[PDB]
């Protein structure tokens, strides 16, 4: 059975954790404890093939800004998370890949943008601008919701198929 | 052959427990055979905080260190001020008996429960009022208006503690301070090669002890250092942090700027000895700064460099690294068998009580009615109180003023944004070791003194 280690980066105040965690928790249960093994490992079914799925996400230690590296090389495909209501997060974005593109040592890495809409404040990063940005980039864009959990599953299975394609490519 | 308590329309906390305003974990208290509270209204959450049949230390800890979230500190001391005013049941058709053992078994048990609050609140969480003045005059001339006797004495305890918060050497020898090539007096040739590496390893552990020993939960509950008000709310944490960074980017720096491929063999060679001995002290958090300089893009890259590193100090390297990986799965499970002193590494606590407040609701919902999801709360101050159990052992290490005030006074970075000089540190790395097929230039000596090490152990016997 395939294991895809996956990192989830992006700026802090972006519901980072919200997106991992509604991925890995029932669809029906309103619960977690992030100190056990189960909180980032998930079996799933992706194009009728299964797979492990290992998600890191580090969110909290954003100030540890010279262990992005570390964190980052780990991973085979990473989400690029902003929020939707924070246009620096999504002005940041730029950055991230540009990182990741360096750690990795290729330039094309398995990775999607991920536009993640919690609470208010409104808007300010209009689908447009994102579906821009991730075409300049070659990469997918997906929108997802943390009240709803709309776009979660999408925004890992997209990822995992771009990971796919760049195995075989 | 229960109490008889007021009705709720006079005293509210008198109304009956039911499965719409209190349930609990079906499990019961470590050490004490008590109900685990999962989740009420404030009310009963506060009537439990003071509860008439037993004392529960444990449900006090983590109510003061997390209620700020559900309950402001205003309300909590009208809470617990209505809480100790208990008016006495009404006659039924005539008049003791049943109002002596009211008085004896409920009135003066909860009243000293609510002083033991104001004690722990006023010892361990006074912070609350340095923030707010006025919420220290409303505890003031509350615990002033208490008058019974028994109270007396507990009473003029909390006044004490009050009085003393508004004002704001070893036990055996520590071992012999090791020097190098630079002599005590002569800051102006400290550097990496030249302190001794025992001595820089032991300066940093002294530094980054004191630096975790200083965050509190009031930092980290709630969150708060993620949050736009983080350099207000939790100002230890992030220079513990801002630290632990300065010193990966020293290290990163260190080795690029070392043009000459055998005296950046030397460079890393004696980090990696500097982290041999952070290892001996326990210091995971001076370990895990040197493993992310040496997995930085401009380190991780240089391997002709790594290639002339001794076989010895590789497998320190690797031993290190493994640490981290399988989501910490080592470093978790060498933490929780060490013993103090030692200074651990903070990310895991903070993605932690992070994870978990996201991770879990505010409120949960019984028949329609709203209660404040407690379990919640008890999982961040149990993180929180891991945190705290490391923070008392010191170190039996004495300080070296010079070489701490080198260390503190560190900067790397210069007057270069992060970006700027982390693309400097990569283009350095591929000018000393350009990328294949390019052949590897020679460049000059740096260092006029010697590069060989004194190696990690003691000098003298003691």
């Amino acid at each position: 059975m395939t294991e895809y280690k996956l990192v989830v980066v992006g700026a802090c105040g972006v519901g980072k954790s919200a997106l991992t965690i509604q991925l890995i928790q029932n669809h029906f249960v309103d619960e977690y404890d992030p100190t056990i093994e189960d909180s980032y490992r998930k079996q799933v079914v992706i194009d009728g093939e299964t797979c492990l799925l290992d998600i890191l996400d580090t969110a909290g230690q954003e100030e540890y800004s010279a262990m992005r590296d570390q964190y980052m090389r780990t991973g085979e495909g990473f989400l690029c998370v902003f929020a939707i209501n924070n246009t620096k997060s999504f002005e940041d974005i730029h950055h991230y890949r540009e990182q990741i593109k360096r750690v990795k040592d290729s330039e094309d890495v398995p990775m999607v943008l991920v536009g993640n809409k919690s609470d208010l404040p409104s808007r300010t990063v209009e689908s447009r601008q994102a579906q821009d940005l991730a075409r300049s980039y070659g990469i997918p864009f997906i929108e997802t919701s943390a009240k709803t959990r709309q776009g979660v599953d999408d925004a890992f299975y997209t990822l995992v198929r771009e990971i796919r394609k760049h195995k075989e490519k | 052959e229960q109490m008889r308590l007021p009705s709720a329309d006079v005293y509210r906390f008198a109304e009956p427990d039911s499965e719409e305003n209190i349930i609990f974990e079906e499990n019961m208290q470590p050490k004490a055979g008590i109900p685990i509270i999962k989740a009420g209204t404030v009310i009963k959450l506060i009537e439990r905080l003071t509860y008439h049949m037993y004392a529960d230390p444990n449900f006090v800890r983590t109510f003061l260190t997390t209620y700020r979230s559900f309950c402001k500190p205003q309300e909590l001391l009208s809470l617990i001020i209505e809480r100790f005013e208990i008016p006495e049941p009404e006659p039924t058709e005539a008049d003791s008996a049943e109002l002596k053992r009211f008085r004896k078994e409920y009135i003066q048990p909860v009243q000293l429960r609510v002083l033991n609050v104001c004690r722990h609140w006023v010892e361990h969480h006074f912070y609350d009022f340095e923030r707010d003045a006025y919420l220290l005059q409303r505890m003031e001339e509350f615990i002033g208006t208490v008058r019974g006797k028994a109270m007396k004495k507990w009473v003029e305890s909390i006044t004490k503690i009050i009085q003393r918060k508004k004002i704001a050497t070893f036990q055996s020898s520590p071992p012999t301070v090791e020097w190098h090539i630079s002599r005590p007096g002569h800051i102006e040739t400290f550097d990496l090669l030249t302190l001794h590496p025992i001595e820089i390893a032991r300066q940093l552990t002294l530094l980054e002890s004191d630096l975790y020993r200083a965050v509190q939960p009031s930092e980290l509950v709630g969150s708060v250092w993620t949050k736009e008000d983080k350099e207000i709310n939790s100002p230890n944490l992030l220079k513990m942090i801002r630290h632990t960074t300065n010193l990966t980017l020293w290290f990163e720096k260190c080795i690029v700027e070392t043009e000459n491929l055998e005296e950046r063999v030397a460079v890393v060679s004696r980090i990696i000895e500097i982290l041999q001995v952070f290892q001996e002290l326990n210091n995971f958090n001076g370990v895990l700064e040197v493993v992310s300089a040496m997995n930085s893009s401009p380190v991780y890259r240089l391997d002709h460099t790594f290639e002339q590193i001794p076989s010895r100090q590789k497998k320190i390297l690797e031993e290190a690294h493994e640490l981290s990986e399988d989501h910490y799965k080592k470093y978790l499970a060498k933490l929780r068998s060490i013993n103090p002193p030692c200074v651990p590494f903070f990310g895991i606590y903070l993605t932690n009580i992070l994870k978990t407040e996201e991770g879990n609701p505010e409120v949960l919902k019984r028949h329609g009615k709203e209660l404040i999801n407690f379990s919640k709360r008890r999982k961040v101050a149990e993180i929180t109180g891991e945190i705290q159990q490391y923070q008392n052992q010191p170190y039996c290490l004495r300080v070296e003023s010079d070489i701490k005030r080198f260390f503190e006074n560190l900067n790397p970075m210069g007057n270069s944004m992060e970006k700027e000089f982390t693309d400097y540190l990569f283009n350095k790395s591929l000018e000393i070791e350009p990328r294949n097929p390019k052949p590897l230039p020679r460049f000059p000596k740096k260092y006029s003194y010697p590069l060989k090490s004194p190696g990690v152990r003691p000098s003298n016997p003691r």
